[PDB]
RNA sequence: AUAUACCGCCAUCUUCAGCAAACCCUGAUGAAGGCUACAAAGUAAGCGCAAGUACCCACGUAAAGACGUUAGGUCAAGGUGUAGCCC
């Protein structure tokens, strides 16, 4: 714990 | 106690799919089975070449469809055809989908020497039957 | 380009907002969102003979934002 | 052989060890613990060791409006590659060998006075960013069970306030530490105190009280004092907004008797105002760093009486040796009075 | 030779705020009383500790008469006196710069 | 960035209650929720 | 701009008035000494709580102050009007099994809220959970009757008061009054005693929540014109 | 080599009915406890039992049977962590 812990939208038709 | 292709009991947490979660003595009644062929039928034969078929085209495409696949696959043969039903999410673009369909269908075609189909349906996610 | 009875009227605004949000988020958004002066008196006026009045006068914004002529017609309106 | 291999959740809960008896009653220690790696996770599909460019798989498909032929890096190209995600391997490790540290307590090795962050925010849009939580105590508590033999739980006692006089506690227990640690700072928030202070940085009047066998005495101090109390008091002090107070505790120092009497004392405290309309009298403060100059404190909103206090000679009130002994120069102890950090 | 400026300055305000810039100091030692005086100093032959104090962590930090904002951090408010060393956490040698800067 | 992809609406949709449905699934087919 | 002029009008209006509702008018000390209200329990039943409301013992029953209870009854009538004036949440709350049925039609008849039955574990302090998280408590709760049929004070006492919820009750002189906020001394065994204090709270309810009619009906006609 | 690192598959109680997340209340907010139907603080998703299904019935027999207990059995089904061998 004091070490720390650190475990680390819009659609569209014919995107690009 | 039976462990036998059982998801166990947890705090409530994890998704299972409506087919992990039926234990082996729920086939037949509540879930069909991942391959349908005739080799298992009285009287007839080749059971065991449709088994290890069966189980090696399922490593083939876990593999070729790495992190795609959403649930198990379906096998189906009639005839000679072979038809590959398999429930694929919606993360690799269409590009790559078509190109591992064309690679796949062609590669297991001459290895097996049968005209092979692989038919894709796309979910968003995993469908989740239950939390256990 | 004219007035239609207020059932029209109410989709040609729904259909207005959903293009409204295609200009929103174009994928050419990384460059500067391009509003062309006819799209935004448009939908604007399409807003207010449907009733949405809110939305039409927040829009009003984007004129001066993108520095785009108001049309006549919108203003007497 | 192909058909002996096995899937990548197979092979990692086989060789990490989760489900065992070692694992239920932790009967296996793990200062060298197996970690789970996703070895899926930089892998693009597509890529080999022999560096083929597949049209429509890992290159693009079309290249100048023609579509891409099947194509092999050079020798000296794949090595780029191979090199190049290799860095990348560690450099994805070294951003999560980059994890910030948190502050330690009371001592590096306690959960006394280190913060949980505010309480979650209640079902109906309810927030309590203002509060902030300190751990007082963190127990592992073993019950004797009747077929599973002595079994391992948590008991934690945490505090909540936001600074300006509410603030509570509340017990947490829970198989898992962090489970405690959420229902206690949840709970807490709905048990709050309101605490009084004098000017918004002390206590209004000297504070000597025993619950149980915890005996705390603590007096009311002048701007700049600072909080000179048991470690616990202070943290405590923080959440309720007092700044300035001495406290000494004494008999037996149970966290949790200490804890809830001190706000059983803390809440009892007699305002200036309250006493003001409870004898019907000007409350009048003199400051020595004001000479002689009578600063009315608090007047009695009702009627103010005409008789004056009567002025007992000799007052009956109870002493504590400890004060008289220290005003009389008779108090020795190494440990008074110790130049200590900023509290 | 300004040293006021770095007080009224956006980086002081980042890293410091409107808090005194030995608030989140806190000293390394064994046990729960300190020992009663703090390390003699932080810079050893231009070397510094791993863990320099308030001052000697901050080399724009300049303990100079004139810098009376700095100076100040090290006084209290309420009865004017010079917060003893282990007070603040500063090392003796720069509490002996700030109290000669105070005077 | 771009945007992702979107389903589209199933074809389903489209259909008309009247439709000649032999030339949806003219061959053995698996089960498609989209066709369906 | 116009909120202000509401809740000054229509809210706190009815705040700058002694008795708003005229429920002084409801009751007499004599109509509460032909109801037997009086009349309290055996004096080794006693409460020691109960003995500031108690006039005396006559031959060994303890006789309650008519006089307190007529102002401690003005103070709850009082308070309850205003509160259904309010539109809060009325829960009547009693466990003596003879009066179920009659309290249950006079919530029904006022357009309240009444629970006589077996109170479960939680209703008050966890009620998100037995009724979902959007569910609105009661504003007031009013007890006929304070014990319970062990005679042990009913559970609702400390947890209407551990959910700040305001308590009227009906306090025999074996009953504790420590945490209500508005008790009435009074006699809660005898048929007549219940039925006068249905019929007192009954009817200042029903007043009260025509008076906010009235006043509102009056506030829009006028600001129309 | 290690089943006393494990997955996998199981024995055992079980010819059991209980396990329990998340809350709530009691004991002064101690380890702990939480039921009374003319009811007095418990509410509980989920798992199991149950139900359902198989076999000739709604019966029976199968199947199922949680959590946990015995560091129970299996490194020699296979796979595998750690350690060891590599003329
Ligand atoms: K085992
Ligand atoms: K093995
Ligand atoms: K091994
Ligand atoms: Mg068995
Ligand atoms: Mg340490
Ligand atoms: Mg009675
Ligand atoms: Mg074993
Ligand atoms: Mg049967
Ligand atoms: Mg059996
Ligand atoms: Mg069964
Ligand atoms: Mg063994
Ligand atoms: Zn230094």
């Amino acid at each position: 714990y004091l070490s720390g812990e650190e475990v680390e939208e819009y659609e569209c038709y014919a995107p690009d | 106690k039976n462990r036998a292709a059982r998801v166990r009991v947890s705090k409530g947490d994890k998704p299972v799919t409506y087919e992990e979660a039926h234990a082996p003595h729920y086939i037949a009644h509540r879930k069909g089975w991942l391959s349908l062929h005739t080799g298992n039928l009285d009287g007839e034969d080749h059971a065991a070449e449709r088994t290890v078929e069966d189980v090696f085209l399922r490593k083939f495409m876990w593999g070729t469809f790495p992190g795609c696949l959403a649930d198990q696959l379906v096998l189906k043969r009639r005839g000679n055809q072979l038809e590959i039903c398999a429930v694929v999410l919606r993360q690799l673009s269409p590009h790559k989908y078509y190109f591992l369909v064309g690679y796949s269908e062609t590669l297991l075609s001459y290895f097996y020497k049968c005209p092979v189909r692989l038919h894709l349906q796309t979910v968003p996610s995993k469908v989740v039957y239950k939390y256990l | 380009r004219d007035k239609h009875p207020p059932e029209l009227q109410v989709a040609f605004a729904d259909c207005a907002a959903d293009i409204k949000s295609a200009y929103e988020s174009q994928p050419i958004r990384q460059t500067a969102q391009d509003w062309p002066a006819t799209s935004l008196n448009c939908i604007a006026i399409l807003f207010l003979r449907a009733g949405r009045t809110q939305e039409a006068w927040k829009m009003l914004g984007l004129f001066r934002k993108h520095n785009k002529i108001p049309r006549s017609e919108l203003l007497n309106e | 052989s192909f058909f002996t291999k096995l899937t990548a959740d197979e092979l990692w809960k086989g060789a990490l060890a989760e489900t065992g008896a070692g694992a239920k009653k932790g009967r296996g220690k793990r200062t060298k613990k197996k970690k789970r790696k996703d070895l899926n996770r930089g892998q693009i599909i597509g890529e080999g060791r022999y560096g083929f460019l597949w049209p429509g798989l890992n290159v693009p498909l079309m290249k100048n409006g023609a579509v891409q032929t099947i194509a092999q890096r050079s020798k000296e190209e794949q090595e780029k590659v191979e090199a190049d995600m290799i860095q990348q391997r560690e450099e994805w490790d070294r951003k999560k060998k980059m994890k910030v540290k948190r502050e330690r307590g009371w001592s590096g090795n306690s959960w006394g006075g280190i913060s949980l962050g505010p309480p979650d925010p209640g079902p109906c849009g309810e927030t309590y960013e203002d509060f902030d939580t300190r751990i007082l105590e963190v127990r592992n508590v073993f019950t004797m069970t009747a077929k599973e033999g002595r079994k391992k739980s948590i008991r934690v006692l945490v505090a909540v306030g936001n600074g300006k006089g509410a603030a509570g506690f509340s017990i947490g227990k829970a198989t898992d530490r962090m489970d405690a640690f959420r229902k206690a700072k949840n709970r807490a928030v709905h048990h709050l105190h309101y605490i009084e202070r004098y000017e918004d940085h002390t206590i209004f009047h000297d504070i000597s009280l025993r619950f149980k066998r915890t005996h705390i005495k603590m007096k009311k101090q002048p701007k700049g004092y600072g909080l000179r109390c048991h470690r616990a008091i202070i943290t405590i002090c923080r959440l309720i907004g007092i700044k300035d107070m001495y406290a000494k505790v004494s008999g037996s120092i149970n966290m949790l008797s200490l804890t809830q009497g001190l706000f059983r004392g803390l809440s009892r405290q007699e305002t200036h105002q309250q006493l003001a309309d409870k004898k019907g009298l000007h409350v009048v403060e003199i400051r020595e760093e004001c000479g002689p100059l009578p600063i009315v404190v608090a007047s009695p909103r009702g009627p103010l009486r005409k008789d004056p206090e009567p002025e007992d000679e000799v007052p009956d009130v109870k002493l504590d040796w400890e004060d008289v002994k220290t005003a009389q120069g008779m108090k020795r102890s190494v440990w008074s009075n110790l130049k200590r950090a900023a509290t | 030779d300004e040293p006021w400026k770095y007080l009224e300055s956006e980086e002081y305000q980042e890293r410091y705020g409107s808090r005194p810039v030995w608030a989140d100091y806190r000293r390394n030692h064994k046990g729960g009383v300190p020992p009663q005086r703090t390390r003699k100093t932080c810079i050893r032959r231009n070397k510094v500790v791993g863990n320099p104090c308030p001052i000697c962590r901050d080399h724009k930090l300049h303990v100079d008469f004139r810098n009376v904002k700095l100076l100040e951090q090290f006084v209290c408010a309420h009865t004017g006196i010079i917060f003893y060393a282990p007070y603040t956490g500063v090392c003796v040698k720069q509490h002996k710069r700030l109290t000669q800067a105070i005077q | 960035r771009p945007p992702r992809r979107k389903a589209l609406p199933p074809r389903t949709e489209k259909m008309a209650v009247d439709q000649d449905w032999p030339s949806v699934y003219p061959v053995a087919a698996p089960f498609k929720p989209s066709a369906v | 701009e116009d909120s202000t002029d509401f809740n000054d009008k229509i809210l706190n209006e009815p705040l700058k008035h002694s008795d708003f509702f005229n429920v002084k008018e409801l009751f007499s000390v004599r109509s509460l000494f032909d109801a037997r209200v009086h009349l309290g329990h055996k004096a080794g039943c006693r409460h020691r709580f109960m003995e500031p409301y108690i006039f005396g013992s006559r031959l060994d029953h303890d006789i309650i102050d008519l006089e307190q209870t007529a102002t401690h009854l003005q103070l709850a009538l009082n308070f309850t009007a205003h509160m259904a004036y309010r539109k809060g949440i009325i829960l009547f709350i009693s466990r003596n099994r003879q009066f179920s049925y009659l309290i249950e039609n006079m919530a029904r008849d006022c357009g309240e809220y009444a629970h006589t039955r077996y109170f479960r574990g939680g209703m008050l302090t966890n009620a998100r959970l037995l009724f979902g998280p959007t569910v609105r408590l009661p504003d007031l709760i009013i007890f006929l009757h304070t014990l319970n049929n062990i005679f042990e004070p009913h559970v609702a006492v400390r947890d209407a008061a551990k959910m700040n919820i305001p308590t009227v009750g009906i306090v025999d002189t074996n009953c504790n009054p420590c945490l209500i906020t508005y008790p009435v001394p009074g006699n809660d065994d005898s048929p007549l005693a219940v039925h006068l204090y249905c019929r007192l709270f009954q009817t200042a309810i029903t007043r009260a929540k025509e008076k906010r009619q009235q006043v509102e009906a009056l506030y829009r006609l006028q600001g129309q014109k």
